[PDB]
């Protein structure tokens, strides 16, 4: 029922009580008291009424205290908050120009219906205003209207008065009005946001350089949608975007290098520029790697969209792109795939010798990762691939188990892609036999026994190791232990017949799935019928494979390259995939 | 009462940071240390007053390393405030100074020696609220005196009776089985009923381990009971609640009985299934108030009485009457209730006598499910299920559960999945009633089937097969809503690759959309699905030549045989190559109708 | 474009909030609470995306700065507006632990306001915060190793040994569950060296409470550092309560018809990778101690009956991740006692994993020898990561 | 048998606690944490039985508050949330329509009340007509 809440003795009492003291340095601490009840989880609703009596104050600080309190309330709920209106419309034209912005923008927080009628006065008024902060503030309070529902027709001439801003005076001004319009924009009315391009964007170029370290991320995604004709044009825009090595290391370099790459469609080599800005983008590519782990999280997700697109720039930077052993691991990661794609055939040097440098860390799966670098290294450079399975070798005899699993994983990927050119280390693979647990690298080392079976005299007791113990194993060891053996079964005959029957049955008889069921039957009619079949059905050369899969979309990184900076590249997805 | 205590504490509250209010507590607790050492002796009242300062910085979580001196001082006083801040210390701060377990046991022994209950009282709590071994070799030997004596006092007999329950329960070994046990029993019949509440209780816990001992304590309670629930309403007007006569006794003597076999005295064991009907019948009138509180405090003796019936299991009338209520019960606002009642139907599931009446209720609980909101209450509602699906009513219970399947929540599919794979398992009375039941859960959440099931359902159509179309058009059509998913991929591929020519008939059911189909689940499957994919493949170029062209002419794609994995590349180059070349006639010696599966 | 700013403590419960557009609801934290802080095996990353939204958040020591958006907002913006904010609050209060919050919310109410409009990052530098901000917040404040070891070839071994412990109710709530491990570190090294090791965040610096104690060598400064003893020794001691990684959940379904049959299955489910093993399995079944036989049937390992133990026991070999198996038991009871409601014990299992199921993972591991010639990229280095069963019991 | 009671409220902080049990000092605000966690998240179509690490938990909210039991798993549930509400009543029936602010002024009563009705972990009395007395007799003594 109802115990626990008289209000004649307790906190909320108290308070209330305390509230309506006289000397207002009291009424300070008591609202809040008020403010941390709130925070808490205290439910102090019934403070509400006199805490706004608490409004009617000449003091900046209360006055701010109960904005900060009202603002608690407006998100949650509003309803309670409106009741309040008739101070708050009795409060955007006071002298102190901070309770100007202040109630303005608490009046924009409210989302509730009949606030238009309420705010469609005060906020028109307050944009042709002496005060710049109370225009920094309005502006923005002209797209809270616009989220809010209301296309209010009115909204035109606001519209009308927001163009007339993006020729302020004051630079956040139009730092913030930008991104205001910007925003309206993408709710998308065609006709919207049109770029008077020359005067508009000569204004815009102008007040960039003299904008605050935010506003001129949004100065640049807004030119970034711009859409430009002629050459001479590209060429000014570029000229005059060019200095940006900027303070917000992050955001001013990553967002200029978008506003570039989309403005680098010109005569290539009829000017000198092409070059000029293909040598420009460089040093803050790689001075972006010196901040931050998060923003190197970025800049390093973006650099690798840059590689992708136009990798003549930083075709001679492989140094600086090193894994450092004290990063974290989603750096390394990136940096390690940076690495890959940059490995060129004159620098694989240090390459194929820094991998193997990362294959003496303790961080497992980094370790897995480096492995698997060196492996695919040795399927992008093919004047390399013998130095690459010697480092191989080197990593296998240092018999680290969890190194030699995606060691031979690799080295079976190897030799499937250049065969008959590593031939004498497979008898040494063997040698590392006992030592092999996860499935990926039992089902390799089965497979390289499955070629080069006329290699190795003692391929027999190999694959029986691993007959015996054929159930607890996955079914990928299964299929390929089958094929092995039919394969050895062809290459070597009269000495496999042991194998090829309990082989087979122990495949068919006892196992219950039904598609080792079906392989099984498969091979045993053939191998019944005729051995002259079996050779040219099973033997065949399996064509040359190459990793089609690294590699991107070539529009759908056209795409991308038109999101540099935005949140649409780190994920390397379209924006529809997510509203 | 202490003015300075509450400005200490005002001040507490009105601290700004943690460090400002951890600064004012070392401040305190210097001056009090400071005026403890202090030369000058003390008065009570300081004294007093000191010690609720200290017991209640401890209370607010920092240190406090004295001030047992005067805890210890302060129980030789005589006025009650005194007494009371000092036993209250004593009792919250532990601590194993063998020369202040001496000094308190020495003031306990004196206040027990005393007269006035009230401070008979104290010590009691404090003994029990301690309990430590040494109190136990102070005091066990005379707690039961205290409690037999015929001129101690009411609220003595009452704590005595529970410090006794505490000693039990800490040290075992220091309470000895000697004579009190008749008068323990016997207190039964006190008009204070709180004298019956204690009694109860520790006979209740005493019995726990000495039942033969105790027997005796069952009639006692059986009429106590009867004279409770036939009770008037304006009879224990003290001890009655919400209109209810006297729950929480009526509880504790249940309890007791459940810790003892039917009673053996004829007239007692009617009197009490008299009791027990009684309850039952009082459960059914109108409520006489609109508050939660009688509606709560009658459904904890009905809950209580059922569950006794359960201990019994003997009253077979009884069990149906209570399993009706109960099904009555699952539809109720109070969610208290409604998981109360499933919970007891959960054991009463177990009957051999209240199965049946547990069944009838099927309706009930399944629309209760079908639109619950709570989680646990559906989980115990689909265990319930469980309970109680048999040879009779296995059909409906399992067509019902995949049709709540059809929308249920992502938080119970995991065991609704399982349950009926396993309920399909065991009461499966026909073939096509199992790979119905199989292939719907399949179609309809596979990713949660097992490994072993689908290979089982495929089994099983391999050897009394006579569901081909079925199986095919339920693969057929489940597939081009865009959202299948593997398992039913896989065995479907798998059925339709061995059986399409049962489903080639219809003209949307072509080999050529077959093969749209299985194309269009293609480039969204895993490697193994890929694989049976290709296998089916050959099986459709075995048979339906129609396609053998296009099917080649994927096989022959870069996405094909430069495939990145080993197997499918393997199986690809083998297919066509048997297919294309080297054979058009002898893949009917290769493909064949795959012999049915042995018998494990 | 910035959805919404939130601010927890390590337990992960919300020490302040704000948010923006109203496109963000109760949804979002919970799902930043469930998804990312409580996130077991997920890979991280300073940007997540889930439910069609994402996730920004910053680690600050102990607390978790977060900003929420579903708007394809300007990334870099997010982390460089978070690090500033990071400065300004440490500029007005110094370091940040829970109690500089709890003791300054007023003043992050101010920031929050001020800092950041509706999402758009207005100018933010301290200097000038004093125009709009009138609070104040309130800051507040060898021996055991020889020299002239000599070994000819350098060698080490990290052994992470952690303990699980876990009870588990039918319905699959998880009740009680903490993991107990150290690190006991193997060297063989010449000299008297250096050695840097750093691990994740897992482990903070009869009832189960946090805790981590080191050895007399370690030193703090986040990282460790530290000249290891020769031979074999205990580098820290340590216990964890949450977020752990339960290797293997059991499902247990016990059917009771009658006064003598009693029929129960259990089905135990792997929640890890697929490539791992899980070794020496150990499943012990209760049973009431009027049993007169049993029936069991079994797919995986094998099972048998302990009379004398009152138990059904059922091995395993190995058994990979991500699967499923089954066992079936029908019991049959004598009828003696019309009595004793048998309160069932609960179902114990025993195994060893190669992964520690408390999360932890060392993050790498520097030595530096100064006088002498070598480092680390000269010594070879073995890790082995050893999670076993303590009690593992689920309620059946 | 009771294990433990709390008054706890939204805040965390713990107005009362009572133990029945060998629990040390770290452990006790181990379990108050865990509780507070466990039980601030539900709403009112939500039960009042909430599983516990080896017992469970009979609570109740009372606008401000909230009151907390533990119980072995193996006992009655609903009389144990009306004991709560019971005891409740008693307070309020005392203090005079009892706040929380009252619970911390005057613990050293409150605890007075908690050992009449409750002693070593069982309910000792149930009557409040009787407990009233006893308690405006105690309250005349000097």
């Amino acid at each position: 029922s109802k115990y626990f809440t008289t209000n004649k003795k307790g906190e909320i009492f108290e308070l209330k009580a305390e509230l309506n003291n006289e000397k207002k340095e009291k009424r300070k601490e008591a609202v809040k008291k008020v403010i941390a009840a709130m925070t808490v989880g205290k439910d102090v609703s019934s403070l509400f009424p006199d805490v706004v009596n608490c409004m009617q104050t000449d003091n900046l600080e209360l006055k701010k205290l109960v904005y900060l309190y009202l603002m608690n309330y407006a998100k949650s709920q509003p309803d309670m908050a409106i009741m309040a209106v008739n101070s708050f419309v009795k409060d955007c034209e006071d002298p102190n120009p901070l309770i100007r912005a202040l109630a303005v923008r608490t009046m924009g927080c409210i989302r509730v219906d009949k606030i238009t009628e309420y705010l469609c006065e005060p906020l028109r008024k307050c944009l042709k205003d002496e005060d710049p902060y109370v225009r920094k503030t309005a502006a923005v309070c002209v797209a809270k209207l616009h989220d809010i529902n209301a296309q209010m027709v009115e909204d035109q001439g606001f519209l009308d008065s927001l163009r007339d801003l993006i020729a302020d005076s004051n630079p956040m001004v139009v730092a913030n009005a930008v991104a205001a319009l910007s925003e309206i924009s993408e709710s998308h009315p065609n006709s919207n946001l049109l770029d008077l391009n020359p005067q508009n964007i000569n204004k815009l170029l102008t007040a960039l350089n003299e904008c605050t370290e935010w506003g001129q991320i949004f100065i640049l995604d807004c030119l970034s949608n711009y859409n430009p004709k002629d050459d001479r044009e590209a060429q000014s825009i570029c000229e005059r975007v060019t200095p940006r090595l900027s303070h917000a290391n992050s955001a001013v370099v990553l967002s200029a290098v978008k506003v570039l790459m989309k403005f680098l469609e010109l005569l290539p080599k009829d000017s000198d520029y092409y070059n000029m800005l293909l040598k420009k983008l460089a040093p803050p590519l790689v001075t972006l790697l010196s901040g931050e782990p998060e923003v190197q999280y970025v800049a390093l997700r973006n650099i690798n969209l840059i590689v992708q697109k136009r990798p003549e720039i930083l075709k001679q930077e492989i140094k600086v792109f090193f894994v450092k052993y004290n990063d974290p691991i989603y750096v390394k990661l990136e940096k390690l795939d940076i690495m890959i794609r940059l490995a060129s055939q004159a620098n694989i040097a240090q390459v194929l010798a820094e991998l193997k440098e990362y294959a003496t860390e303790v961080d497992v799966d980094f370790v897995r990762k480096a492995v698997r670098a060196i492996g695919r290294c040795a399927i992008k450079v093919e004047q390399s691939a013998e130095r690459c399975v010697s480092t191989l070798l080197d990593l296998i005899q240092t018999k680290v188990n969890y190194v030699v699993q995606e060691a031979i994983v690799v080295i079976r990927d190897i030799f499937r892609k250049y065969p008959n050119k590593y031939e004498s280390i497979i008898a040494t693979l063997c040698e590392n036999l006992d030592s092999l647990d996860e499935p990926d690298a039992r089902a390799a080392m089965i497979w390289i026994v499955g070629e080069y079976a006329e290699r190795i005299d003692n391929a027999d007791e190999l694959l029986e190791s691993f007959l015996e113990g054929f159930h607890d194993e996955s079914t990928q060891v299964q299929l390929t232990l089958l094929t092995a053996i039919v394969k050895l079964f062809l290459k070597k005959p009269s000495e496999t017949q042991e194998l090829v029957q309990q082989v087979l049955s122990l495949a068919t008889q006892d196992s219950d799935n039904p598609d080792l069921r079906d392989r099984g039957y498969i091979y045993w009619r053939l191998l019944s019928t005729d051995p002259v079949t079996a050779k040219e059905v099973v033997l065949s050369e399996k064509p040359l494979i190459s990793e089609e899969t690294d590699l991107i979309e070539p529009t759908l990184l056209d795409e991308l390259i038109c999101h540099i900076g935005s949140l649409a590249s780190v994920y390397h997805k379209p924006p529809n995939a997510f509203v | 009462g202490m003015r300075g205590l509450a400005v200490f504490i005002s001040d507490i509250r009105n601290c700004k940071s943690k460090e400002a209010e951890i600064k004012r507590i070392n401040k305190e607790l210097a001056n009090i240390r400071s005026k403890f050492k202090g030369d000058k002796a003390l008065d009570g009242y300081s004294k007093k007053k000191y010690v609720c300062k200290l017991l209640f910085i401890f209370l607010l979580g920092h240190d406090i390393d004295f001030g047992h001196m005067e805890a210890v001082n302060l129980l030789s006083s005589n006025r009650y405030t005194e007494k009371q801040i000092g036993y209250l210390f004593i009792s919250v701060l532990v601590n194993s100074n063998s020369e202040l377990i001496r000094l308190i046991n020495n003031a306990i022994k004196n206040d027990l020696a005393s007269r006035n209950p009230t401070f008979m009282g104290l010590a009691l709590h404090c003994i029990a609220n301690v309990g430590s071994r040494e109190m136990a070799e102070a005091f066990a030997g005379e707690i039961p005196k205290i409690l037999v004596a015929g001129d101690t006092m009411d609220s003595v007999k009452q704590s005595a009776a529970l410090c006794l329950l505490r000693l039990y329960r800490t040290s075992p070994d220091l309470v000895p089985m000697g004579d009190w046990t008749s008068r323990v029993v016997h207190l039964l019949n006190d008009q204070h009923l709180g004298v019956v509440t204690a009694a109860t209780s520790l006979i209740t816990t005493l019995a726990q381990k000495n039942p033969e001992e105790f027997k005796t304590s069952v009639s006692l309670a059986v009429s106590r009971l009867s004279r409770i629930v036939t009770s008037a309403s304006t009879d224990l007007q003290d001890y009655t609640y919400y209109f209810v006569p006297a729950p929480w006794l009526s509880v504790k003597l249940l309890r007791l009985l459940q810790c003892y076999p039917p009673p053996e005295d004829p007239a007692v064991r009617g009197r009490l299934t008299e009791c027990l009907e009684t309850i039952l019948n009082k459960a059914q009138e109108p409520p006489k108030s609109k508050k939660v509180q009688h509606s709560n405090a009658k459904n904890a003796v009905l809950f209580e009485a059922i569950s006794l019936i359960i201990h019994h299991d003997s009253e077979p009338n009884l069990l149906v009457r209570a399993c009706n209520q109960l099904g009555q019960f699952l539809q109720h606002r109070e969610t208290n209730l409604r998981y109360l009642a499933l919970e007891s139907m959960c054991t009463l599931a177990s009957s051999e006598f209240s199965h049946e009446a547990v069944k009838t209720h099927i309706e009930t609980v399944i629309n209760a499910l079908k639109t619950e909101r709570d989680v646990s209450v559906r989980q115990r509602a689909v265990d319930l299920l469980y309970a109680m699906c048999d040879r009779s009513n296995a059909q409906q219970i399992v067509a019902e559960m995949l049709s709540y399947l059809e929308t249920a929540d992502y938080s119970i599919r995991e065991e609704i999945v399982l349950k009926v794979a396993i309920l399909a398992e065991k009461y499966a009375v026909d073939y096509t009633w199992y790979v119905d039941t199989i292939l719907n859960l399949i179609r309809i959440a596979g990713d949660y089937v097992s490994e072993e099931v689908w290979y089982r359902v495929i089994q099983i159509v391999i050897n009394r097969d006579d569901v081909q179309g079925y199986a095919a058009k339920t693969v057929f059509e489940a597939l081009q809503a865009p959202a299948c998913h593997e398992n039913l991929v896989k065995v479907g591929g798998y059925i339709l690759g061995e059986f399409g020519n049962l489903i080639a008939g219809d003209p949307r059911s072509s080999p050529l959309i077959q093969f749209n189909l299985l194309h269009s689940k293609f480039h969204l499957c895993s490697v193994p699905t890929r694989a049976l994919l290709l296998s089916t493949y050959i099986k459709f170029v075995n048979l339906f030549p129609e396609v053998k062209a296009t099917i080649q002419d994927v096989l022959r794609s870069d996405s094909q045989l430069k495939n990145a994995d080993v197997e499918l590349q393997q199986r690809a180059v083998e297919y066509l190559r048997l297919s294309t070349v080297a054979s058009t006639d002898i893949l009917a010696t290769v493909l064949e109708e795959m012999p049915p599966f042995p018998e494990r | 474009m910035i959805g919404g700013l939130f601010i927890y403590n390590h337990k992960g419960e919300v020490l302040i909030s704000r948010v923006y557009r109203d496109d963000i609801g109760r949804n979002a934290v919970d799902a930043f609470r469930v998804n990312v802080i409580h996130a077991r095996q997920q890979v991280r990353s300073p940007v997540t995306n889930i439910a069609r939204t994402s996730f920004f958040h910053v680690k600050r020591s102990n607390i978790w700065l977060a900003a929420v958006t579903k708007q394809n907002v300007n990334a870099a913006m997010v982390f460089e507006f978070l690090y500033k904010m990071c400065d300004v609050m440490a500029a007005y209060f110094g370091k940040i632990s829970e109690e500089n919050i709890k003791n300054n919310f007023v003043l992050i109410y101010e920031l929050l306001d001020e800092i950041l409009d509706f999402g758009y990052p207005q100018n933010s530098e301290t200097g000038a915060l004093k125009t709009f901000i009138t609070q104040q917040g309130i800051k507040s404040q060898i021996g055991w190793r020889r020299e002239g070891i000599k070994y000819r070839r350098n060698e080490l071994f990290l052994d992470v040994l952690e303990s699980v412990n876990l009870l588990m109710s039918p319905q699959g709530q998880v009740l009680s569950a903490h993991v107990s491990g150290r690190v006991v570190m193997k060297s063989y090294l010449s000299g008297m060296p250096e050695c840097k090791f750093g691990m994740n965040d897992k482990i903070v610096i009869s009832i189960a409470i946090d805790d981590c104690t080191f050895h007399q060598c370690v030193r703090l400064s986040r990282s460790i550092s530290f000249i290891p003893p020769d031979g074999e020794f205990e580098l820290m001691r340590y216990r964890t309560t949450k977020d752990i990684i339960l290797p293997f959940r059991v499902i247990p379904l016990v059917r009771e018809v009658g006064r003598t049959k009693l029929e129960v299955k259990v089905v135990i489910k792997s929640n890890f990778k697929p490539s791992l093993l899980a070794q020496k399995i150990e499943v012990r079944i209760p049973t009431p101690l009027n049993t007169s036989g049993v029936q069991v049937i079994c797919m995986k390992g094998k099972a048998k009956y302990k009379a004398s133990e009152n138990a059904i026991v059922w091995k395993i070999k190995r058994m990979a991740g991500m699967k499923e198996s089954q066992i079936s038991a029908e019991i049959e009871l004598l009828p003696t006692n019309d009595k004793k409601k048998w309160a069932r014990p609960p179902i114990s299992m025993n195994f060893e994993v190669p992964f520690a199921p408390s999360g932890l993972k060392v993050r790498y591991l520097k030595v530096f020898e100064p006088k002498l010639n070598y480092s680390d990229h000269d010594v070879i280095k073995w890790v082995r990561y050893i999670g076993r069963s303590g009690i593992y019991e689920t309620r059946c | 048998m009771i294990r433990f009671i709390l008054i706890q409220n939204r805040a965390g902080k713990t107005r009362l606690a009572k133990w029945y049990m060998q629990f040390d000092d770290d452990e006790k605000q181990k379990l108050i944490e865990e509780v507070h966690a466990v039980v601030t998240v539900r709403d009112a179509k939500h039960t009042n039985f909430v599983e516990f690490r080896n017992f469970k938990i009979i609570y109740r909210r009372y606008a401000g508050l909230y009151f907390c039991i533990c119980v072995d798993v193996n006992d009655n549930n609903l009389a144990y949330l009306e004991a709560i509400h019971n005891f409740v009543e008693v307070l309020n029936e005392y203090f005079h329509n009892v706040c929380e602010l009252d619970l911390v002024f005057n613990f050293y009563k409150v605890y007075t009340v908690v050992d009449e009705m409750f002693l070593a972990g069982e309910i000792r009395e149930t009557s409040q007509t009787k407990v009233l007395k006893q308690l405006l007799m105690l309250q005349s003594l000097e």
